[PDB]
Formats: C-alpha cells, structure tokens, sequence
RNA sequence: ACUCGUGAGAGACUGCCGGGGUCAACUCGGAGGAAGGUGGGGAUGACGUCAAGUCAUCAUGCCCCUUAUGUCCAGGGCUUCACACAUGCUACAAUGGCCGGUACAAAGGGCUGCGAUGCCGUGAGGUGGAGCGAAUCCUUUCAAAGCCGGUCUCAGUUCGGAUCGGGGUCUGCAACUCGACCCCGUGAAGUCGGAGUCGCUAGUAAUCGCAGAUCAGCAACGCUGCGGUGAAUACGUUCCCG
C-alpha cells in the first residue's frame, strides 16, 4: 500500500551506521547465528528494562555486546546480580566470553525506538490512543531537538473490529531526502483484542556531518 | 517451520543427502542462502535493520 | 613521446606519437589483418583523413577489452586525441566534423522483472 | 467453445458447473466469434461476522482479441448472471460498429 | 558399473530362501534392485505403499529394478 | 547404386549415401569410409562395384543393418512389453517411456489430437 | 618480508587503519610500501521482497569487500611488536603473509 | 519522442567501397539482425554481380533502380465516420527512399535465386530495367493513390 | 613512462554570446568543452485505493485436536493424462548446414573447495596431484557469433532434432516409479504459421556466448547479472488505450 522502505535500511550506507560490526570469511554464518540468539536473549528482560539499541562489536572471538537503553538501574540492578546474570547467560549460550557494555541515552524521548516503546506500552495499558499519540509527540518535538514526527497506529484501535490506521505528525519529516538523520522505530502493542503496531519517525536534522 | 522439523534438520542425519539448510532465524525450508544461513525474508528484514555486517541495498 | 588512451564501450586502446612513412602496429599484427571488415578500416583512419596526414604518421598501439568494433571506435578516439597532441590548430577541425567526442553509449543495466533491459515479458490479459 | 473453470479459493459445486455452462452458453448462442473462456471464482468477505463477497472474473478470447470482465456480488449466481448481461451487450457492440 | 546395488536385507533373506530350497511369498519393501540372477523363481510381494503385489521372477527380469513390476499409479480417464 | 538393401540415390556423397541405411548415420559413415578407404567425396554415379564389394562385406561383417536392427529393436520392445515392466505399461498405453511430462506435452506419442 | 593484506567493509576505517599501520611502521622506521588498493569483491543477492506471490518487484542487496595492501620489507621485532599490540577499528581483518 | 515534436536523427556515414549514403542505407536495411558484416558481404557481392551484368558503375545502376521503385504518393488510413478512407498523401524524400530500399530488399527476399547475393543482384537489375515485382508494387501503390484521389482533400 | 587497480579532487551551473520574451520566469541557435541544458542508468514509491496478497517466513487474537489434526520410519505421491490455456526454448534452412585454420571480451566463482602438466579412453570421464583461502593458483593463456578456406545445390534434404533401441560415465546408502551427461544407431512433426496479439525509440531492438546464486547430483531452455556484434523508424495527434 504505502511501499515505504525502512529508512534505517535506506540510509544504512550513508548516515546511519550498522548495528553489528566485524569481518568474517567462512565464519559468517556462525556469527549470524550467534547474533540472532543474542538478540532473542536480549529481547525479554531488556524489553522490560527499556532497551533501544543492541550493538555487537566482535573482535578476535571475544565478543563485545553493547546496549543503549533509557535506565541504567533496571538493566544494572544490584551490580553483577542483574548485569552478570544476563551477561553470564550470554557467556554460556554463545561459546564465547562476553564484555557487556551498558549505556544511557541522554534523552529517551529523542529515540524513535523508545518512543515506540512508551507509546505501545501505553496502548496495551487501555489508555486512549489519540491521547497517547499526542502525549508522545509535542513533548518529543521540544525535548532535545527534532524536526520530524510521524506516528502511525494500525490494528484494532480501541478494541474495534475495523483495523483503522492513524496518522499524526508535526513539522518536517522528509523520507526521500537521504541527508535526513531520521530515526525510525516500530514496536507492537499487545492488547487482549490483538496487536497495535506503532511506527514512529523522528527527524532530528539536516546535518550530514560527513 | 514446525519445531519437530526445525529441530530435526539440526540433528545428524542417517545419510549425508538428508542434511539440508533450513534458515536459522525462522525455520523456512525453501529459499535459504548459504553465506548468511538466512532465508530471503530474514535476510531482507535483518539487512534492513543493519544487523548483518555490510550487506546493504544495491544500485549500480 | 605523445601517447594516449581511447575509451569505447568496454574496450580501451593505448597509442603513441611517431613520425614515419606508413605503418600500423596493433598487438603484433597489421591493420589489414587485425580488422578484416574494411569498414572499421575507415572508422579508424577517418581522423587521419580529416587532418590529412594519413601517410605522414606511423605509430604502434596496444589495446584491451571490448570486441572488434569497440576496439575500432576506441582507436578512432585515440588517433583523434593524439592529433590534438600533435598540433592544437588541428583541434578545431577535428571537433567540427564529429570527432574528439567519445560516445558514452554503453550497454545499460538489465532490470528485474524484464527479459532484457527495456523488454517486458509479453503479457496477455484475458 | 472451450470452457475452463477454475476456483479461486472455493469449492466448485455441480450447480456452479451447470449454471456456468448455461449463462456463458448464452454467449455461444449469438456470438459465433468465440474461442476460449476462462472463469475464476474468488471468495472473500467471508470470516468477519459479515457476508461473503464473491468475485467472478471471466476471460474470453473471441475470434480475435481478448476481452476481460470482472464482477463482485453477495452471491455467485446473481454475479454470473450480471456478468453475462454485460458481455452480451459488449460483444454485439464489437459486433456493432462498422458497417460502412 | 563399479558395483550394482544389492538390497542387503533382501540379500540376506534371499540366500536363506534358496539354501533351504524353500519358496515363500515375500512381503518386500524393496523397490530398488533385482541384483543377482540368484533371485530367479522367488515370488516377491512388491510394496507400492498400499498393498503387496506378487511378482514371479524369471530369467528376463535381470536388469530391471524390482519395484516396477508393480505400478504405483492408477489411471482410466472416464 | 545398390548395397546392403538400400537403393542409393543418383548424386549423393558417400558419407551421406551410407547414411540412408537403417544402421548407419554420419559417424558410422566417417568411420566406415576411413576403415575401408573409399573417398567420402565420391558421388554415387562414380561408385565402383568392387567398392560395393569391399564396403558391403565390411558393413555386413562388422556391423548390423536393416533386418537385424528392425527385428532386434522390435524384439526388445516386445521383450519389455511381455514381461510386465512399467516401461512395458508405457508402451502398452501409448505414453512416453522415459517418465517425462505427460500433462501438457508428449504429443508425439499420443499422436494426432482428439479434443473433448 | 612481512606482507600485510587487510580487508574490511568501510573504506574510511580501512584508510585510517592503513594510516595507523603506515604511521606505526614509519614511526618505528623501516622500508614500507604505501597503501595499495586491491579492488573489491561484491556479493549481489537478489531477494524476492514478498512473503507471498510476487516474483517480479525484487530488491537486491550487495556486499562490498574492500581490500587494502601494505607490504613490509626488512622486519625488526620492535616494529613487529606494534603489529600485534594495537588494532583500533576491529572491523578490519588483517592477513599476515 | 513523438508527441513532443520532431526528434533528432542519427547521422549516417557513407560507404567505404562505393562512397554513397544510399549504399550504406541499403546495407542497414539488408541487415537481418546481428550480422552487419555479413550484410556488407551481401550488398557488396550483389553490387559486383551488378557490375558484372552491367559493366558500369554499380551505384548508378543502384540509384536508377532506386529511382524506378521510388514512390511519390502513399495511401492511408483516416476513417471519417464509419467508413475507412484510403487517403493519398505526398511522400517526403526520406520516406520515399525508405520505401524504395525496403521494398527492394523485401521483394528481393521473396525472389527465388539460390543465395541472397544472386537475389539482390537480380532485383537491382530487374528494378533498373523496370521488371521486378517491386516496380509492380510501386505501380500498385500509385494505383491505390490515383484510384483514391478524391478523399485526399481533408488536407491531412 | 603508458594503462589499470582504489583514494582524494576539478568539471555542467542556462555559466559565457545572439534572438524571442511584460526586460519575468523560460524557450530557438552559437562557442568553449570529454560531456549541454533533469549527459546515461540506477537506488529512492507521497496521502490513500483494491476488505488485493500472505495466520505456510515470522509474530499473533479467538476457535478447534491432545490418544491425536502431535511425533518417528519404510515405501509411494507432489513428475499421473482424452484434454484446454500460459510463459519460454529449438526449429522450418544457403545471411544456412558440416570439416579445417585463425582473432578479439567483460564480469564473476573456489576448503574437506577450484583442481593444472602428464598418462588411459572416441567421449562423457578415470588415474594423479602442481598450485592456490587466491589482481598471483585454478576456472585453460579464457569465450561464441567474426574472419579465411573447402564441401553441400534448394531437396522433407548433409534442414530439423523429437521419439525409440543398444552401449556407457559420474553423483549419491540408493538413479524402477523419477537424475544429468557421453557414444552408436533411429530420424517424427515442421515449407514462417487463421481471428487476433505482444515487445521495443539507442549501444535500444535483434542475435552471440560467459558467470553466478540455490546445489552431492540435476529437470536451468528458468532466474539474476556480464560483456560481443549491432539496426530500422518517429510525417504527426484525426483514431484505439491509460
């Protein structure tokens, strides 16, 4: 319908960096398999925690798993108790040893993935969806410094039978411009009536910064 | 992509012709690649999310 | 001396300056035995016929790539820009006749969902 | 008059075969120009506390070139009736329009 | 033709059958070989999946693999 | 000329004139005409009866021809149609034997078309 | 001689990494060949971009492999130590031949 | 490039052996696809066979046949109101050379000589005298044009 | 030194001159220039449509099975065939076939992989392992159409290869149902195709080989790409289609 390519996959050569970074000849399928099982292992407890980014640098078979989140304090509970448990399970599930770096984003309302987190987690919690969309926005535009704001919510909105898509915005979100620095995040709400897939586009600025 | 078949394609088969690829992320039997070990859908979604190192969208 | 590089479709040719009574050295061969088609024989000597130094100029060339005709048109180009590199007042007389200008026409990219580049699969709607 | 009858996602009852044969057979009556007919029977709307939307597509190579023709209706017989009314008028027009 | 396929289960069974000079109807799974002419005379209940068809083996069967003296498909047309 | 049983034409070369027999194609003509010594470029009008003698004795001696291949091919097809093979079933029903496509093509075995 | 052939995905990181190797061996002092571009390899993978029936309308994903070369002549172990001592970008794999 | 106006056309180099626009254009219309070199061997061999059967300059024989097949009026196509009207229209120079060479090649290709060289030689010769079928197609095209002169007024 | 390989940079902006422009945009010509006016091609699909597609990639609400609608294996089927459609490939020959000699590519692929000289075969291939994780070694120094020469004389043929018989090789536990390839024979339809209809505006159409992914093997004539040789025509919006 809207045949819109994932813009983090449309600027992954130009502005947005890769999330996983190594070099691999004849070891690549194994590094893919470990990358997948690591991201499944970091889905659940960190999606409780407020995860945004999961980068995996990979040096000579050590591993370096780095996570950008919005609360160091739920990811790091008691020191080593909440960190070294998921870290140690990453050390056992992989056949390797894990150096887990955990870091905070300076503004959670600035990331499109975390905006999709807070919106969809509100939308599972029986709030008004137009009220939710408005809440995430306006406040986000000011927060740090955003130029774009696109929030599309499809699915059983309000528990209705029809799957109505909604489309709210503010400012400038140019997708066809490649010097855009757009963050994109889709996260899917889980109501009892079903799943409300939320897409958030956030246009930070014109800046190439090449 | 049933767990009996996802699990059965990872054991040691009783003949060498019987071992097939079966994409790791979902378990999709047809259209699996060898260098990635991912089917075309998991290649397209993971390569869109920048999760695969340096495969990117093509234009020559 | 004065060399040069002539680039046609995927061919490329390298020539050099030289003054002598008529000789043409391709990759170990003569011009009449490397180009048996007699039309490319005009297509390469036409810059020599324009600024009329057909016999008063002999030089050897080395090439690469293309097919027959890409190397022919490339060697036209390299003779022409070499004749810039002999006398610059030969240069407005070359460019006027249609010369010194390599043809940027290359075999374009095949497109997905087509038999060739610009050829749809022939569709009979019912 | 070669008559291919495909589903789309649907059973094809002996009532549907016979009815298809007789509506489309109207066209064999008066348009001698016919060749192949291709007839394909979609079934959505179903499953949604609502009434199923049928769709019929019909392809027809005349003697000469290719008609197509598409109809959506709450039931199947009413839809195929309607489709044959349309086709009959068209063809006589492609019969029509000419004759000096 | 390095070595033709032999059906080792049927091979063990066949040898036992011909050493005792006993002939018995055999319910055989094997559709793959009529390897030696040691199989001549033995009745093979060939299994096309669904039932067993008795097949007498004579001298002309050598070189035809065992399964398709019994066909797997049924076709009439009307 | 006359040979093993195939009437040779007026003006054909020898490597084509030998081909008109049931047992000989082009390669057998290139090997027979190399073994015996007749020039392949010789026409049939210019053919010698002693060349018919040596050529004829060679290709009835060391190779098989019309009656041997027609009775041999016929006897082998009826061999596999007597014993009850699946290829015997294909030769019975008039279907392609190699297990190839039967749904649309293989019209050269079913033959002329009847349409229902 | 110790010939280092380094491969990567980023031309920028392999150019700054080659600047680290040239600044390293040149800093310790030796005869060193500068960065030589071996050309590439591209893996082009055509993906039917649909969960279901749309064989046309693809998207094809390439894969760039950049190959840089630095040939080292006259090795001294004070220079050889700094090879295994630091590698900064670590998206580059270094073949020591 | 129609509906935007006239489109610029490629300039055509002349012949190496004979030195004419019309010889090279005959070559590019001889070109059953792929083999321009073989098209040059057909055209050249056919024009030296025309040189054998004339003993003169072959391009003069070619331009005299080209003149004797070249039409002046062409019929077409406009159907005003439920009747198809053959409308006669003045033929441009390039259109007339195109119909001359294209008819020459195609009706040489229908002719029953052994090779293509003998076909094209005999068709250029018979069109030079005026005895080919292509000259009869010129006379049938002027037959349709002069038979349909009245409909030509539309000024179209 | 020339290429070439890959890094950085210059270069096309109606910038410069002539005319129309309301002295506005913009358009017609000229110069310089490798290129002239979005130079060529990509990647890039707005708000929405069609209850279009997919609960079989995945995820999933609800309903159903839980002694089976789970699961394990052998054999069979997904390849059946009086038919009808659809996309392709090889053709119907002399611009051609067959034999001999000879010249020019681009891109790619390679670890329990790619595998050379040599030897055994007619040939698939066998024996053997040089050498390479590869601008190096191997895919032969890479092609085929091309050119030079000979033969064939318009014919159901030296066209055409379907089919069928015999004889093999390789892959695999296993080529019967159901693999490809080679050798010998066999040698059918087919004489440019009714109504109609499809593609394409320049390195395009047309034709010629080459590589790749999937893959032990292959139904590859497919798909994705690479290059070779290379045309005709466009008067123009009346008509058909959007």
């Amino acid at each position: 319908m809207g045949q819109k390519i994932n813009p983090h996959g449309f600027r992954l050569g130009i502005t947005t960096e890769w999330k996983s970074r190594w070099y691999a000849d004849k070891q690549y399928k194994d590094y893919v398999k470990e990358d997948v099982a690591i991201r499944k292992l970091l889905a659940t407890g960190l999606e409780r925690a407020g995860i945004a980014d999961v980068e995996i640098e990979r040096t000579r078979d050590r591993v370096r798993v780095d996570i950008h989140t919005a609360r160091p304090g739920i990811v790091i509970g008691r020191r080593g108790t909440e960190a070294d448990r998921i870290r140690a399970d990453l050390e056992k599930l992989t056949g390797k040893q894990v150096q887990l770096n955990i870091l905070e984003v300076k503004n959670p309302e600035s990331q499109a993935q975390l905006v999709a987190q807070g919106v969809a987690e509100q939308l599972s919690n029986r709030v008004a969806f137009r009220r939710a969309m408005r809440k995430a926005i306006q406040s986000a535009m000011r927060q740090p410094n955003v130029k774009g704001i696109r929030v599309q919510c499809s699915g059983r909105l309000g528990g209705a039978e029809m799957s109505r898509s909604e489309f709210y915005r503010e400012g400038r979100v140019p997708l066809h411009t490649l010097r855009a620095d757009i963050d994109y995040g889709l996260y899917e709400a889980k109501t009892t009536f079903g799943r409300i897939g939320v897409k958030v586009w956030i246009y930070k600025g014109d800046i190439v910064g090449g | 992509a049933k767990k009996a078949l996802v699990h059965k394609a990872n054991k040691k088969p009783k003949f060498a012709v019987r071992a097939y690829t079966r994409c790791n992320k979902c378990g999709r039997p047809h259209s699996v690649y060898r260098k990635f070990g991912l089917c075309r859908i998991c290649l397209r979604e993971m390569a869109h999310a920048g999760e695969l190192p340096g495969v990117q969208k093509s234009s020559w | 001396p004065i060399q040069t590089v002539g680039r046609r479709k995927e061919a490329v040719v390298r020539v050099r300056l030289v003054p002598g009574t008529g000789q043409f050295n391709l990759d170990g061969r003569t011009l009449e035995n490397y180009f048996p088609n007699k039309v490319h024989q005009q297509l390469i000597k036409a810059p020599l016929v324009t600024v009329d130094r057909v016999d008063q100029f002999d030089i050897y060339a080395h090439l690469d790539g293309g097919g027959p005709s890409g190397q022919a048109g490339a060697l036209r180009l390299a003779i022409a820009r070499a004749l810039i590199l002999v006398q610059p007042e030969d240069r407005p007389a070359l460019k006027k006749a249609g010369f010194l200008t390599r043809d940027p026409r290359a075999i374009e990219r095949k497109k997905y969902g087509l038999k060739k580049a610009r050829k749809a699969p022939q569709y009979s709607k019912r | 008059a070669e008559v291919v009858v495909k589903g789309r996602n649907v059973e094809v009852p002996d009532h549907f075969r016979t009815y298809v044969s007789e509506k489309l057979s109207r066209l064999e009556r008066f348009d001698k120009t016919i060749y192949l007919f291709d007839v394909e029977l979609d079934h959505e709307r179903n499953r949604r506390q609502r009434k199923n939307c049928q769709h019929v597509e019909i392809t027809a190579r005349g003697r000469g070139p290719v008609v197509r023709g598409e109809a959506c209706a709450d039931s199947f017989y009413t839809a195929f009736e309607s489709a044959v009314q349309k086709l009959e008028g068209r063809l006589r027009r492609a019969k029509d329009r000419r004759k000096i | 033709k390095k070595g033709p396929f032999v059906d080792d289960h049927l091979l063990k069974k066949v040898d036992v059958q011909n050493e005792k000079n006993t002939k018995q109807v055999i319910k055989t799974w094997s559709r793959r070989s009529t390897i030696i002419p040691d199989f001549i005379g033995h009745t093979f209940a060939v299994h096309d999946g669904r039932k067993h068809v008795p097949v007498f083996v004579t001298e002309a069967m050598v070189g035809h693999k065992l399964g398709e003296f019994a066909p797997t498909r049924t076709f009439k047309g009307h | 000329a006359r040979l093993v049983g195939v009437d040779l034409p007026r003006d054909k070369r020898m490597e084509i004139a030998l081909t008109y027999i049931y047992g000989i194609g082009r390669t057998r003509s290139n090997e027979i005409l190399a073994a015996t010594g007749i020039d392949k470029n010789m026409r049939t009008k210019d053919l010698t009866d002693d060349q018919v003698t040596v050529l004829r004795d060679y290709i009835e001696g060391n190779l098989k021809v019309e009656g041997d291949l027609r009775r041999e091919v016929q006897a082998d097809i009826r061999r596999k149609i007597e014993i009850g093979c699946y290829q015997g079933l294909r030769h019975r029903r008039g279907l392609p034997v190699r297990g190839q496509r039967t749904k649309t093509n293989a019209r050269t075995r079913k033959g002329p078309k009847r349409t229902i | 001689k110790i010939r280092i052939r380094l491969k990567a995905y980023d031309h920028e990181a392999i150019d700054a990494s080659a600047r680290k190797i040239v600044e390293t061996v040149t800093r310790t002092g030796a005869s060193v060949v500068g960065p030589v571009p071996l050309p590439t390899e591209k893996n082009v993978y055509c993906v039917i971009r649909s969960p279901h029936k749309y064989k046309d309308s693809r998207e094809h994903f390439e894969m760039r492999t950049h190959k840089r070369l630095i040939d080292i002549l006259d090795p001294t172990p004070k220079t050889v130590d700094a090879l295994m001592r630091i590698d900064l970008p670590a998206s580059v794999d270094v073949n020591i031949q | 490039m129609p509906r935007k106006g006239p489109a610029p056309k490629r300039p055509l180099v002349n012949d190496p052996v004979y030195g004419s626009q019309l010889v090279t254009q005959l070559v590019n219309k001889v070109l059953l696809e792929g083999k321009k070199s073989l098209a040059e061997r057909i055209v050249y061999g056919a024009l030296e066979q025309a040189r054998e059967k004339t003993g003169t300059d072959p391009v003069v024989t070619l331009k005299r046949a080209l003149d004797n097949v070249k039409p002046a009026l062409e019929v077409r196509s406009r159907r005003v109101g439920g009747a198809t009207y053959q409308v006669p229209v003045e033929v441009r120079p390039d259109r007339s050379t195109t119909l001359a060479l294209r008819w020459l090649v195609n009706f040489s290709r229908q002719r029953r000589e052994k090779t293509m060289v003998e076909r094209l030689a005999n068709e250029i010769l018979d069109a030079s005298n005026g005895l080919g079928a292509s000259v009869k197609r010129r006379e049938d095209t002027h037959k349709m044009a002069e038979a349909n002169r009245a409909f030509a007024h539309y000024r179209w």
